């Protein structure tokens, strides 16, 4: 009885326990599929990249906003963007699609999100460190950038654009 | 009373059961509020007027999050994962040091409420910098956590005293459940003690100018992983070695208990990355480490969810259920204390499912940040853990008090605990989907209305959850303090034995127990897993540090 | 055979599966 069912349980058991490693190591080779394929440029480079968030709206490539989408490749951009409580710029973001966009933010104050609805750019952006991702875009129009990250009591309304020229 | 006398440890159990679940209450009140903004309704101008310390709708998420995420938790793991052991033991816990522990609770506690409740400290509770909160949240909260390693030594001492007369036997169950969770704690917690010492409390009492983000954050997730583990575990002692008698049945394996449980140990601490996915300044490569390492921890929960699966289908054939399904209608659906946790089993197959789309590195960009992961978490611990803690009350209160409770506070606990699972499913619909339609968390949403038309269907299920939550928490609290404010008193109540599992015996290797009763070797081997895991990152960290000003934005 | 508990791991492994290639082609479609 009891005995009989003991047994039973851990036979199964371990057939459950091997199919469930399985499992696991599958997603583990899915994941390092994404790892290898140009959907991986959203994942910060994590190099360390120090800055001063209380010179950075002065001096520099954050404090010129409508300079700060320079061509770096025959087919790249790299875009200096700041989050800031509570907002981003430039306003918009203006970019070529089919083009590489490098996005290099930082913040002045305290740490937001730079979430772009509609894409998988979604990273933390800290004061003091610069945040580098990078995404293609392969639609036109507008995409909106969201705050992810409490940030205080203007956190709600903390949006941002992109625009994706034709 | 006399066994007050002979068992000081059920009042001191009790006056952590009765803190924990007083700060679970307040922490809650938030909840239906939180709930209808994320469906769209705003419903703090009423709130405010009800409880008028209330600035914002930030400061209520503080006190919902530190009250029911951090100090109840805390509390129940430390009522649950001390009182435990020494019954099992039948010894008695260092007494002096069990009223200490709960005095630096309570103390840090209040201390930490004043800034809270006075709006100098609305940073959450993972209160990141440069958000900079008053000092006395950080030192209450320090003191607090702290009490902790009291506890860990409470039950070390217990754990060695029992070796000490009986050298050659292997360390009873629970016991060993509490002393691998204890030492696991130990290890966690290192990295919050760190973020407080070096930079936290010297920071909020202006001994340095500004704190490193990217530091604070790799520090708190140290500690942030592990904290949910620490949350968890008291809750599967009481599903393994209590929940079987409680459905009729019997535990069907003690040493895949110790499995589970010793994995924990192993894998709760070297994963934090997976909260820092989309961190700058951590290399990829780390990042896929912690990934893996997350996969695995994974592992004791699905040995978990098998392990007690075939207990209760044991105790259902036992009860003459025949069949694949009549097993379940055979358990005892009437008893507030088996129904309360096997409902919360029911929701942590989602949200474990949701828990493995957040570990996959990648994956995570798609949910991060959004009502997506309040999802996942609410399943874990606001549904599966309080669920266990609400149901464990119908024996571990006259257990404790003598108190009986009568038919009627049972049915008010079924429907209690009923109640509080279907707001947490119909909520979990709510923030999975809202996440998916790219909703963030920790907005207060209701106040821009038109910015998420798309999500116009799941925010009905958040204002339904929203009201279904509010009346199952009126509901508990007015049954609450039915048992807890009742004349009635019956002591033979507070001495029947706690109602512990019995075990099958199939002769389990002895040997993989032996094997796992190494403890202090299991413990050195997590020590270095977490070197491996953070060292060369911390290393690399504290040698560039960029401390900034912080900020008060509230 | 504790067929009891197979169901509850056969309903455990679809939620898991569902979420994961649900979640995973999300991925895809945003990147
Ligand atoms: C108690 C508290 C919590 C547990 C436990 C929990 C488990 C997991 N989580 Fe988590 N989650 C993450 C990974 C997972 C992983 C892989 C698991 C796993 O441990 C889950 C494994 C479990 C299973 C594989 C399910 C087994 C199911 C069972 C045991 C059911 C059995 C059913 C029975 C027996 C019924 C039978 C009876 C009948 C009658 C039929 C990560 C990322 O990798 C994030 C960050 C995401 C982001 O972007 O921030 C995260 C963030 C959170 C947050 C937010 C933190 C914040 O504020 O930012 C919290 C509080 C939290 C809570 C908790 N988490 N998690
Ligand atoms: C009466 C039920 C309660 C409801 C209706 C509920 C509802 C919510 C919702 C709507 C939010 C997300 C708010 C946002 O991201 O802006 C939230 C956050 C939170 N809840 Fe609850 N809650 C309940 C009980 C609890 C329980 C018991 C726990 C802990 C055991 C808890 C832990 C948390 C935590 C840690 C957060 C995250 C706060 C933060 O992001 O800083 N919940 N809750
Ligand atoms: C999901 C499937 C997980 C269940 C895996 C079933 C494994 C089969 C097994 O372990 O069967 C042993 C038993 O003794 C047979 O005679
Ligand atoms: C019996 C043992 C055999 C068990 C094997 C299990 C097979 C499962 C997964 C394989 C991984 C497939 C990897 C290919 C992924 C391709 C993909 O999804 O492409 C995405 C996108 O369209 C392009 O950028
Ligand atoms: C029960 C759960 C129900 C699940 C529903 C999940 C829905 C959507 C995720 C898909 C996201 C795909 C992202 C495309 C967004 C997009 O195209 O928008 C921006 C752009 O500006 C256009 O020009
Ligand atoms: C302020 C601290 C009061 C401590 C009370 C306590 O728990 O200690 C017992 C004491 O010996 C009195 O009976
Ligand atoms: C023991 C009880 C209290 C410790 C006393 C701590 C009091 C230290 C006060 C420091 C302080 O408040 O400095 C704030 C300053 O503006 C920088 O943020
Ligand atoms: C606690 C001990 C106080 C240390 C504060 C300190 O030495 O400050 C360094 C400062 O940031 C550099 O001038
Ligand atoms: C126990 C498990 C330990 C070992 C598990 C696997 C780690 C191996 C390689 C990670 C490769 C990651 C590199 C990803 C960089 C992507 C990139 O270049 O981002 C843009
Ligand atoms: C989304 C919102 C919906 C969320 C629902 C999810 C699953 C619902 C209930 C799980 C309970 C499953 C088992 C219930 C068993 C009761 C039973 O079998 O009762 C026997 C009879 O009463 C003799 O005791
Ligand atoms: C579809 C509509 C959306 C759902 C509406 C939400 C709640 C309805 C209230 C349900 C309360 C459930 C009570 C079940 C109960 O108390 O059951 C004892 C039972 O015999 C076994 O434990
Ligand atoms: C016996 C008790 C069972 C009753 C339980 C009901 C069961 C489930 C169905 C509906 C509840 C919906 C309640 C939501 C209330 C208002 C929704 C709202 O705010 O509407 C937004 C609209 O889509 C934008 O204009
Ligand atoms: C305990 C279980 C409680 C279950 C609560 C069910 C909520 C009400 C549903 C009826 C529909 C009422 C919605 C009618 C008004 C909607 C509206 O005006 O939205 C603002
Ligand atoms: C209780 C058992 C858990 C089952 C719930 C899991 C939800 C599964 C799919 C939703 C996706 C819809 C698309
Ligand atoms: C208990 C709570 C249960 C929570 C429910 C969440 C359930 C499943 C997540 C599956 C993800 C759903 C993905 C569907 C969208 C899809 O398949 O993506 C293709 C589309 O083109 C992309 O934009
Ligand atoms: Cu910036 Cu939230
Ligand atoms: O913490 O997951
Ligand atoms: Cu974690």
């Amino acid at each position: 009885d009891e005995h009989k069912a003991h047994k039973a349980i851990l036979a199964y058991e371990k057939g459950w326990l091997a199919f469930s490693l399985a499992m696991l190591f599958v997603f583990i080779a899915l994941i390092a599929y994404t790892l290898a394929t140009h959907t991986a440029g959203v994942i910060p480079a994590g190099k360390l990249e120090r800055v001063d968030p209380t010179t950075v709206r002065q001096e520099g490539p954050w404090a010129d906003p409508a300079q700060a989408v320079v061509q770096t490749g025959p087919n790249q951009y790299t875009v200096y963007v700041l989050a800031f409580a509570f907002g981003y710029q430039p306003n918009p973001i203006e970019v070529p699609q089919g083009a590489e966009i490098v996005f290099k933010i930082t913040s002045p104050d305290v740490i937001h999100g730079f979430h772009v609805e509609g894409t998988n750019i979604n990273v933390e952006v800290l004061p003091g460190e610069v945040s580098t991702v990078r995404y293609t875009f392969k639609r036109p129009g507008e995409y909106r950038i969201i705050c992810n990250q409490y940030c205080g009591l203007g956190h709600q309304n903390m949006f941002g654009t992109i625009v994706v020229k034709e | 009373s006399r066994v007050y006398e002979a068992y000081p440890e059920k009042k001191a159990t009790l006056y952590f059961l009765v803190l924990g679940f007083l700060a679970l209450i307040v922490g809650s009140l938030f909840g239906p509020f939180q709930a209808l903004n994320y469906g769209n309704v705003d419903a703090y101008p009423l709130l405010k007027r009800l409880l008028p310390f209330v600035q914002s709708y930030y400061q209520g998420l503080t006190l919902h999050g530190v009250l029911n995420a951090i100090v109840f938790t805390q509390l129940f793991a430390q009522a649950i994962m001390v009182y435990l052991p020494a019954r099992e033991l039948n010894m008695r816990p260092n007494m002096g040091l069990m009223w200490l522990s709960w005095w630096m609770a309570f103390i840090g506690l209040v201390v930490f409420a004043l800034p809270l409740l006075a709006n100098e400290a609305t940073v959450l509770y993972t209160f990141y910098p440069p958000l900079k909160g008053h000092w006395a949240f950080y030192l209450g909260a320090s003191v607090f956590v702290l009490s902790t390693w009291v506890s860990i030594y409470i039950v070390l001492d217990l754990w060695r005293r029992w070796k000490a007369a009986n050298p050659g036997k292997v360390t009873p169950l629970v016991t060993y459940m509490a002393v691998v969770f204890w030492l696991m704690w130990f290890l966690a917690s290192l990295g919050l003690v760190l973020e407080a010492v070096l930079f936290l409390l010297p920071w909020s009492f202006g001994l340095v100018e500004g704190v490193d983000p990217l530091v604070a954050r790799t520090l708190f997730w140290w500690t942030g992983h592990p904290i949910t583990y620490f949350w968890l575990l008291p809750a599967y002692a009481i599903i393994y070695t209590i929940l079987p008698k409680q459905a009729g049945g019997k535990l069907v394996s003690d040493p895949m208990a110790r499995l589970a449980f010793l994995l924990f140990l192993l894998l709760s601490t070297p994963v934090g990355f997976h909260h820092q996915f989309a961190d700058p300044g951590i290399d990829p490569t780390w990042k896929m480490i912690h990934s893996v390492l997350t996969l695995f921890v994974a592992v004791p929960s699905l040995m978990t969810a098998f392990t007690v699966a075939a207990s209760l289908e044991f105790a259902g054939r036992l009860r003459g259920g025949r069949g694949l399904f009549g097993w379940i209608r055979a358990l005892p659906w009437d008893n507030p204390a088996f129904v309360a946790p096997v409902l919360g089993l029911l929701g942590f197959i989602p949200g474990g499912a949701g828990g493995i789309v957040n570990a996959s590195f990648t994956l995570d960009y798609v949910v991060h940040n959004t009502a997506w992961v309040p999802g996942h978490f609410h399943l874990q611990v606001a549904s599966l853990v309080t669920l266990t803690a609400m149901g464990s009350l119908y024996w571990l209160l006259p257990n404790l008090t003598g108190k009986p409770i009568s038919d009627a506070q049972r049915r008010l606990g079924l429907a209690v605990v009923w109640l509080w699972f279907l707001g947490m499913m119909i909520m979990a619909v709510g923030l999975h989907w809202a996440g998916l339609l790219n909703v963030p968390r920790r907005a207060y949403i209701a106040q821009v209305p038109d910015a998420y038309p798309h999500a116009a269907v799941p925010m009905v299920f958040n204002v339904l959850a929203g009201i279904v939550l509010l009346v199952a928490l009126l509901l508990f609290i007015y049954g609450l303090f039915s048992v807890l404010l009742s004349r009635e008193r019956k002591p033979e109540l507070a001495e029947a034995p706690l109602p512990f599992a019995e075990v099958i015996s199939g002769p389990e290797d002895r040997r993989l127990v032996l094997a796992m009763d190494r403890i202090g070797f299991w413990f050195a081997v997590a020590a270095i897993l977490v070197v491996l895991a953070y060292g060369p990152t911390l290393v690399q960290l504290f040698g560039h540090l960029n401390p900034v000003p912080g900020w008060r934005l509230w | 055979k504790p067929k009891g508990a197979l169901a509850v791991i056969l309903v455990l492994t679809l939620t898991i599966l569902v979420f994961w290639l649900g979640v995973y082609a999300v991925f895809f479609a945003r990147g």
